RNA sequence: CCUCUGCCCGCCUUUCCAC
RNA sequence: GUGGAAAGGCGGGCAGAGGC
């Protein structure tokens, strides 16, 4: 709801991770395997290579049992974990004859999962039993029924009663500057904030000794100050937050109060076009593990390099309202292996969405493209409204032609989303001429001249208007190019109040 | 809950001066498909409720016998003492603004205000008795929008420093003056003792709105709305039960709200008084 | 450039602005449309963008000439008041169309001196269409001139007039 | 079969599309108004024994929409074997995020035959700003309300199969009270209002063991392929408990649904509609 | 705290554009109705010039009225162009973009300001609503007929440029509504309103005006009181103080409480 | 037809649920 | 026996200052 701040949302994303690493690190431990078996673990979707014994399958069916019963007491069917397994042979780990046997044996497993996300909680045996629990209050922030009251007073306003698992994610969401990882240990132990299905997670802060059997360390491959008996799990996370002058993460307000122009909250959400058909030509398990790290490393670690502004050689010249600052005001909420959800100022989340497409295009050889949704919102807009808009507005810029930036006629021959080079060629021309001192009536009426064209009366109307000032060099082909100037005008108008 | 019949009032809202009901270069609200302006039902109900609570607030002494539970309020706002249901009339703090909303079903049955517009309080609440529909444009003014005429304007207003005469102008969109609308108000006859009162109070508050303003600026001229009735039909409980067009119709194509509030209240509604 | 870049519909609407701001090139290229528009005695004989395409050639035929605005306005601020009476006001504007043709006859008889071929460029093209409004309705067959009314006004500013 | 397609031509916004527990909750509040408590119980007993109403779905000018069965979700690859591998990715995802289908395409999806999806959704969801103003000083306390705004000739309709003496006795009276009283919240701003029409709809179906549903069932056994709905509404100012309902298009196997009754501390008792609306469907091997 | 209602003193009448009248907009056209194409005085533009002149009247008199209207102990005559504070001891205490205006910051300061109780205040947290409402004033009926028959309602005046102006002699219909919210001070708020209109007959209205585009002159038709009883009952039982051949310089003149003796008879 | 101005300031959900 | 009940997008703001 509108009661959850950004430090909360940033802690929801960092707690779906630990749910994902609790499940994988219980499959590896009760099967005797090591973290070399985890082929990928990337935004909820992880693949593990194990053995086919009647003792391994007996243990997986307890893990799939206890994880789904955990994910139901905690979250009333908002989140489900589908786990399946395909007994593959030895000869199916690589190409044989002319047919790819590995991708053929991995599409036999994608169908077990497809048929399981339909049947969403078919291992509860009281899923459809309407047992009537009494005195059900209801959390404001997330919406959860909670039995018999038992709601902790919120640390923000003690006149409101939240569920217990949001007082954790405020405290966790406050520790995100300091937090160097998490120690993963027994659920009934000192310091455990959050709980996964199997373990309980302490925060390993900066000045503090790590406790736990296994210690997850964010964003480094260096087991620095871990005991010599623990287990080292490195895991990477895309984590660029603009700070406040406090030790903390900047607010939806405090970011958007540093956008030049009108003050908006910019919200971008996008993912790699046609990714699953990239991983089906990978025919050996060494070749899929290659193609899955490099795509994960881009979104984990070569996006925080972009928000730094490093390597504008390989990016070049992008649509920039102002020159890219030294410490940008961009918050990376969720960065998945094939997609991301970043918020920030409207000003710099616009330049970043061309500083990302341009770097991804060179990070591959060109043979994989992106697709972005972009959003402009008031600061005090709730999240569920904001994200459902931009997820649709990403889906809008996808089912057209899947390589299209969204930025800002009822026939069917038009389409809302600019393509990438299209917008970057409209910006090379129309923007360096108009960026006309306080002549905004030349600009705002021209958008209303444009909005008769949607409804060739517009041509001479622009012709007198460009003439009754004396702007002939500006927009010569404007007297369909009147349709594709709405991107560049409506942005540069916002850059000047 | 003792439903008896529904009284439907249909008339045309007319904008004698340019109406403006905003959204947040300052748009009046519009249908997201046609794009034509409209008057909401939240915005017309609540302007009638507002003008009528100010009406009752002045009369908390004369109305203590005709309306019970009006002797528990002294005229004013409970804003000074941040406690709800104190001894004043405006006694519910919604967010920051204090509105009269009665605390309890057995008092709101006896308020003149909360009986008609409804109320909310612990231990149940009183649902409203009216339904103010949204007032779209009439078809004569769709067919001026189809014809290519304007249907909204863009008015430019300036503020001026009084010593230096420095001007800093802003622009309001407003609907073109003359635009005819089409409203519908569906009273719910839940009791048969007070149905005349609730209709005379609904026409009192519509007569205040014809000298007040609906929406927008109004003190600077944006209201001046005019109500023009067509027909009031009372739908009996048996009419729904059968779907036979057997309902009283009080026909008044050209009457004001002051020519119908007392001039024809007992001469036109005499057939509604009969059937209960 | 003479009758090469300029074509029928939309070929040289953007490139002819620098040539009009020339003398012998526009004296023969724009003379054919001013005669074809004279041969366009039927006003509503163009449902496509032929009028708006010919509006550029007539405004180029009015560009090198004067075309003072104070004589333009009163003829065309009377053409709106006819239109303002279309909006459920009147249905017979027959008595004003005689006065409408009289104001153009009063205009070409007043502007004397170096403005002869200017106002006679104005007197040439519209009189094939200024006979049409007498024996015709207004709901059709006038409004199509009311679009071509301002079509020639606007590009004449665009080629450097006023 | 041949159903009764009750159209609801809207006169404003709605709050949401009515699901089949808020249509039976509205009829039970209409028939308690125009008849009384001793006719609400004869209403429930005709749904317990006999008749079935569905959820409501959008129409747009003689094209009627119906929910996509989840039966075509697995087989989709084997459905589309007349395509190349460049559009068997891009037909395959639009035919999976699709929510509704025409009356013509829905009859194909039950046969496991190829289909296309609607290009345009007949309604929009928008948030309209509402401001509370203090009577004394006009202080503004703005809040946001989200409502369904329909197109020109679109609206919503539900279906009804059962005996005709129930329809004229309890449904066609109740859907004329509900036309002037509205369905859903904010009915005092003119929200859930409508006119009403009645038609004769025929939907072809295969004959099989399994059947889609077109209503939120509260199934006794586990169904074949489902999709959870976790809603619980409101009832005379008391909060209902939430109930796992199954969304339309879920495949059940010979399951009659069921009505759950609740108590809520009212003078009467509350029956939550949970009965299924079966249409036969041809499945793949699982 | 405590907004009440007792009636609505309605001042109708007819504005006489004695000289040509120019209230422009954006070859420099006066605003017209978009529907009928005819000019009008806006109520936004009339309420402002009625407030522009009355604040300057109050600006020169801040010392000797703080016993009749309190909360003028806040103000000393000046402005806030010399120093950027929204609220100091100066009378023009509203930023209002680049030009200052007098707006009291609260309900109960403005309840005793003689300006902001009449024309209305605005404020952070609590704010005060206006008591007069000024409708947009259109052409009268007999000047519609002059537009129907070809008499000029506008003219272009070459000044080398053209200021269009509504041709002199033209008349407009203006309606002013005053809301009686407190019976103890309605006399002042009707006297302070007609004080602001006497200043408009000496000043101008719209446009340049110093070049003579003003000389606006009121012609009264009817005062009406309309008590609260009128709204409850549709019968025309309200007070009609006719001043049909009176001038604004005679109504507010001695001859006032002779006209307003019957508003007492309702209180 | 020329010269400065070309929207500010706010609230941005409140409260009800009978063990 | 209706994800319900109550809830005005408003309060204030001269398109004007010089220019025959
Ligand atoms: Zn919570
Ligand atoms: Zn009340
Ligand atoms: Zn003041």
């Amino acid at each position: 709801s509108g009661k959850g701040t950004l430090k909360y949302l940033r802690a929801r994303s960092a707690y779906l991770e630990l749910i994902g690493w609790d499940v994988v690190l219980e499959i590896l431990s009760r099967l005797g395997l090591t973290r070399a078996n985890v082929v990928f673990n990337a935004g909820g979707h992880f693949m593990i290579i194990a053995q086919n014994t009647p003792d391994a399958v007996k243990e997986l069916e307890e893990i799939r049992a206890k994880a789904v019963e955990w994910l139901y007491r905690e979250f009333e069917s908002d989140l489900y974990l589908a786990i399946e397994w395909e007994p593959v042979s030895g000869r199916e780990f690589g190409r044989e004859g002319g047919k790819n046997l590995f991708a053929e044996a991995r599409k036999r497993l994608k169908h077990k999962l497809t048929v399981r996300k339909l049947k969403r909680f078919g291992e509860i045996k009281g899923l459809f039993e309407h047992g009537h629990t009494e005195r059900l209050a209801e959390c404001p922030v997330c919406g959860r029924e909670l039995p018999e009251g038992k709601l902790e007073p919120s640390a923000s306003d003690p006149e409101t009663k939240v569920c217990p698992t949001c007082n954790r994610l405020v405290s966790l969401g406050g520790n995100l500057p300091k937090l160097l990882g998490f120690g993963r240990t027994a659920k009934n132990d000192a310091g455990v904030l959050v709980e996964g299905p199997f373990s309980g997670f302490v925060p390993y802060l900066q000045g503090g000794r790590p406790v736990g059997e296994q210690i997850l360390v964010k964003n480094t491959l260096n087991p620095g100050e871990i005991p010599e008996s623990a287990q080292f799990v490195p895991y990477f996370v895309a984590d660029y937050f603009k700070k406040d002058p406090k030790g903390g993460v900047a607010t939806f307000e405090e970011l958007s109060m540093a956008s030049t122009g009108t003050r908006r909250l910019g919200v971008m959400k996008g993912d790699v076009d046609r990714l699953g058909e990239f991983f089906s030509s990978m025919d050996s398990p060494s070749k899929l593990a290659t193609a899955s790290r490099f795509m994960d490393y881009f979104f984990k670690g070569y996006i925080g390099a972009i928000i730094e502004g490093k390597f504008g050689y390989i990016i070049g010249d992008v649509p920039s309202l102002r020159d890219w600052p030294e410490e940008p005001d961009i918050v990376v909420v969720y960065a998945g292996g094939d997609d991301f959800f970043i918020v920030g100022a409207w000003d710099q989340i616009f330049e970043l969405a061309f500083r990302v497409r341009r770097a991804f295009n060179a990070y591959t050889g060109g043979k994989l493209t992106l697709s972005v949704g972009l959003g402009y919102f008031d600061e005090r807009t709730p999240i569920y409204r904001m994200a459902d808009v931009v997820s649709e507005r990403l889906d809008t810029a996808k089912d057209e032609g899947r390589n299209r930036v969204f930025v800002v006629p009822l026939d069917g021959k038009h389409k809302l989303s600019y393509e990438w080079n299209h917008y970057e060629e409209l910006w090379r021309t129309y923007a360096p001429r108009i960026y006309l001192e306080s002549k905004k009536g030349l600009l705002w009426k021209l958008l209303e001249i444009r909005e008769l064209y949607v409804r060739v009366r517009w041509a001479y109307l622009t012709a007198y208007l460009l003439g009754r000032h004396g702007l002939s060099d500006l927009f010569p082909e404007l007297v369909q190019p009147v349709y594709w100037v709405d991107g560049v005008l409506k942005i540069v108008l916002m850059a000047v109040r | 809950r003792r439903f008896y019949g529904k009284i439907v009032i249909k008339g045309k809202i007319k904008a004698v001066t340019g109406l403006h009901i905003g959204s947040q270069a300052n748009p009046v609200i519009k249908d997201p498909h046609t794009g034509l302006p409209y008057i909401p039902g939240s915005s017309l109900k609540g302007r009638l409720r507002s003008l009528f609570e100010i009406l009752v607030n002045s009369r908390l002494g004369e109305w203590r016998e005709k309306y019970p539970s009006l002797a528990n309020y002294s005229p004013g706002s409970c804003r000074p003492d941040n406690q709800e249901n104190c001894g004043k009339f405006f006694n519910r703090k919604i967010n920051r603004g204090w509105i009269h909303v009665c605390p309890d079903y057995e008092t709101a049955l006896a308020c003149p205000v909360c009986r008609l517009f409804g109320a909310s309080g612990k231990e149940s609440n009183f649902p409203s008795r009216i339904i103010v529909r949204d007032a779209f444009l009439t078809k004569e003014w769709e067919e001026k929008w189809r014809a290519g005429e304007a249907i909204t304007e863009a008015k430019i207003e300036v503020g001026i420093d009084r010593v230096t005469s420095q001007a800093n102008p802003r622009t309001n969109e407003r609907v073109v003056a003359g635009a005819e609308f089409e409203f519908e108000i569906i009273y719910n006859v839940e009791n048969t003792t007070h149905w005349r009162d609730d209709i005379k109070n609904l026409l009192t508050a519509m007569a205040l709105l014809e000298d007040s303003y609906l929406g927008g600026s109004g003190s600077r001229g944006y209201g001046k709305v005019k109500f023009i009735f067509d027909s009031f039909e009372f739908r009996p409980l048996d009419y729904y039960r059968t779907g036979k067009d057997e309902d009283i119709v009080s026909i008044d194509a050209r009457e004001k709200s002051v020519s119908d509030i007392l001039s024809g209240f007992d001469s036109l509604f005499s057939e509604v008084e009969g059937k209960l | 450039v003479d009758a090469s870049r300029l074509f029928g519909e939309s070929p040289d609407v953007v490139g002819i602005k620098k040539m009009l701001e020339k003398g012998k090139q526009w004296e023969a290229i724009q003379p054919y449309f001013d005669n074809v528009v004279r041969e366009a005695k039927n006003f509503l004989e163009w449902s496509p963008n032929k009028r708006l395409a010919n509006a550029v050639t007539v405004a180029a035929y009015l560009t090198s000439q004067g075309l003072k605005t104070n004589q333009v306005r009163k003829i065309l601020d009377m053409a709106r008041t006819t239109e303002l009476k279309v909006k459920r006001g009147e249905g017979d504007i027959k008595d004003d169309l005689v006065k409408m043709r009289y104001l153009l006859a009063y205009t070409v008889g007043k502007a004397t001196g170096q403005s002869k071929y200017s106002l006679d460029a104005f007197h040439r093209i519209l009189d094939p269409m200024l006979e049409v409004l007498m024996g015709s309705p207004k709901k059709e067959n006038f409004e199509k001139f009311y679009d071509f009314l301002q079509a020639v006004v606007a590009y004449h500013k665009f080629f450097g007039g006023g | 079969p041949k159903f009764i397609a009750v159209k609801l031509i809207p006169k404003g916004p709605f709050r949401d599309i009515p699901r089949a527990d808020t249509l039976f909750g509205a009829i039970g509040n209409a028939i308690s108004a125009i008849h009384g408590q001793s006719a609400v119980e004869e209403l429930v007993d005709a749904f317990v024994g006999g008749a079935r109403i569905s959820s409501a779905f959008p129409y747009s000018g003689d094209t009627y929409y119906l929910p996509k069965p989840l039966s075509v979700e697995p087989a989709l690859e084997g459905i589309l074997t007349g395509l190349d591998e460049e559009e068997r990715y891009t037909t395959a995802k639009r035919l999976r995020k699709a929510k509704y289908l025409d009356l013509k395409n829905f009859e194909l999806a039950l046969r496991l035959r190829p289909f296309t999806i609607p290009e345009e959704i007949p309604y929009a969801r928008v948030d309209v700003p509402r401001v509370v103003l203090d009577r004394v000083t006009q202080d503004s306390s703005i809040y946001f309300w989200e409502e369904i705004r329909f197109r020109e000739k679109s609206g919503v309709y539900f279906l009804y199969s059962g005996p005709r003496e129930v329809f004229d006795g309890y449904i066609a009276p109740a859907m004329r009270f509900l036309g002037d009283t509205g369905i859903g919240g904010k009915s005092t701003w003119g929200a859930g209002l409508f006119e009403v029409e009645f038609h004769e709809m025929k939907i072809d179906a295969p004959g099989s063991e399994y059947s889609v549903t077109l209503s939120n069932a509260l199934p006794t056994k586990t169904p074949v392929l489902w999709r959870l709905l976790r809603k619980g509404g409101w009832s005379f100012g008391r909060r209902k408990p939430r109930m796992t309902f199954i969304a339309e298009g879920s495949i059940v196997k010979n399951d009659p649904g069921g009505m759950e009754r609740l108590e809520l501390g009212l003078s009467h008792e509350v029956y939550v509609y949970g009965l299924t609306f079966p249409l036969g469907v041809e499945l793949p091997e699982g």
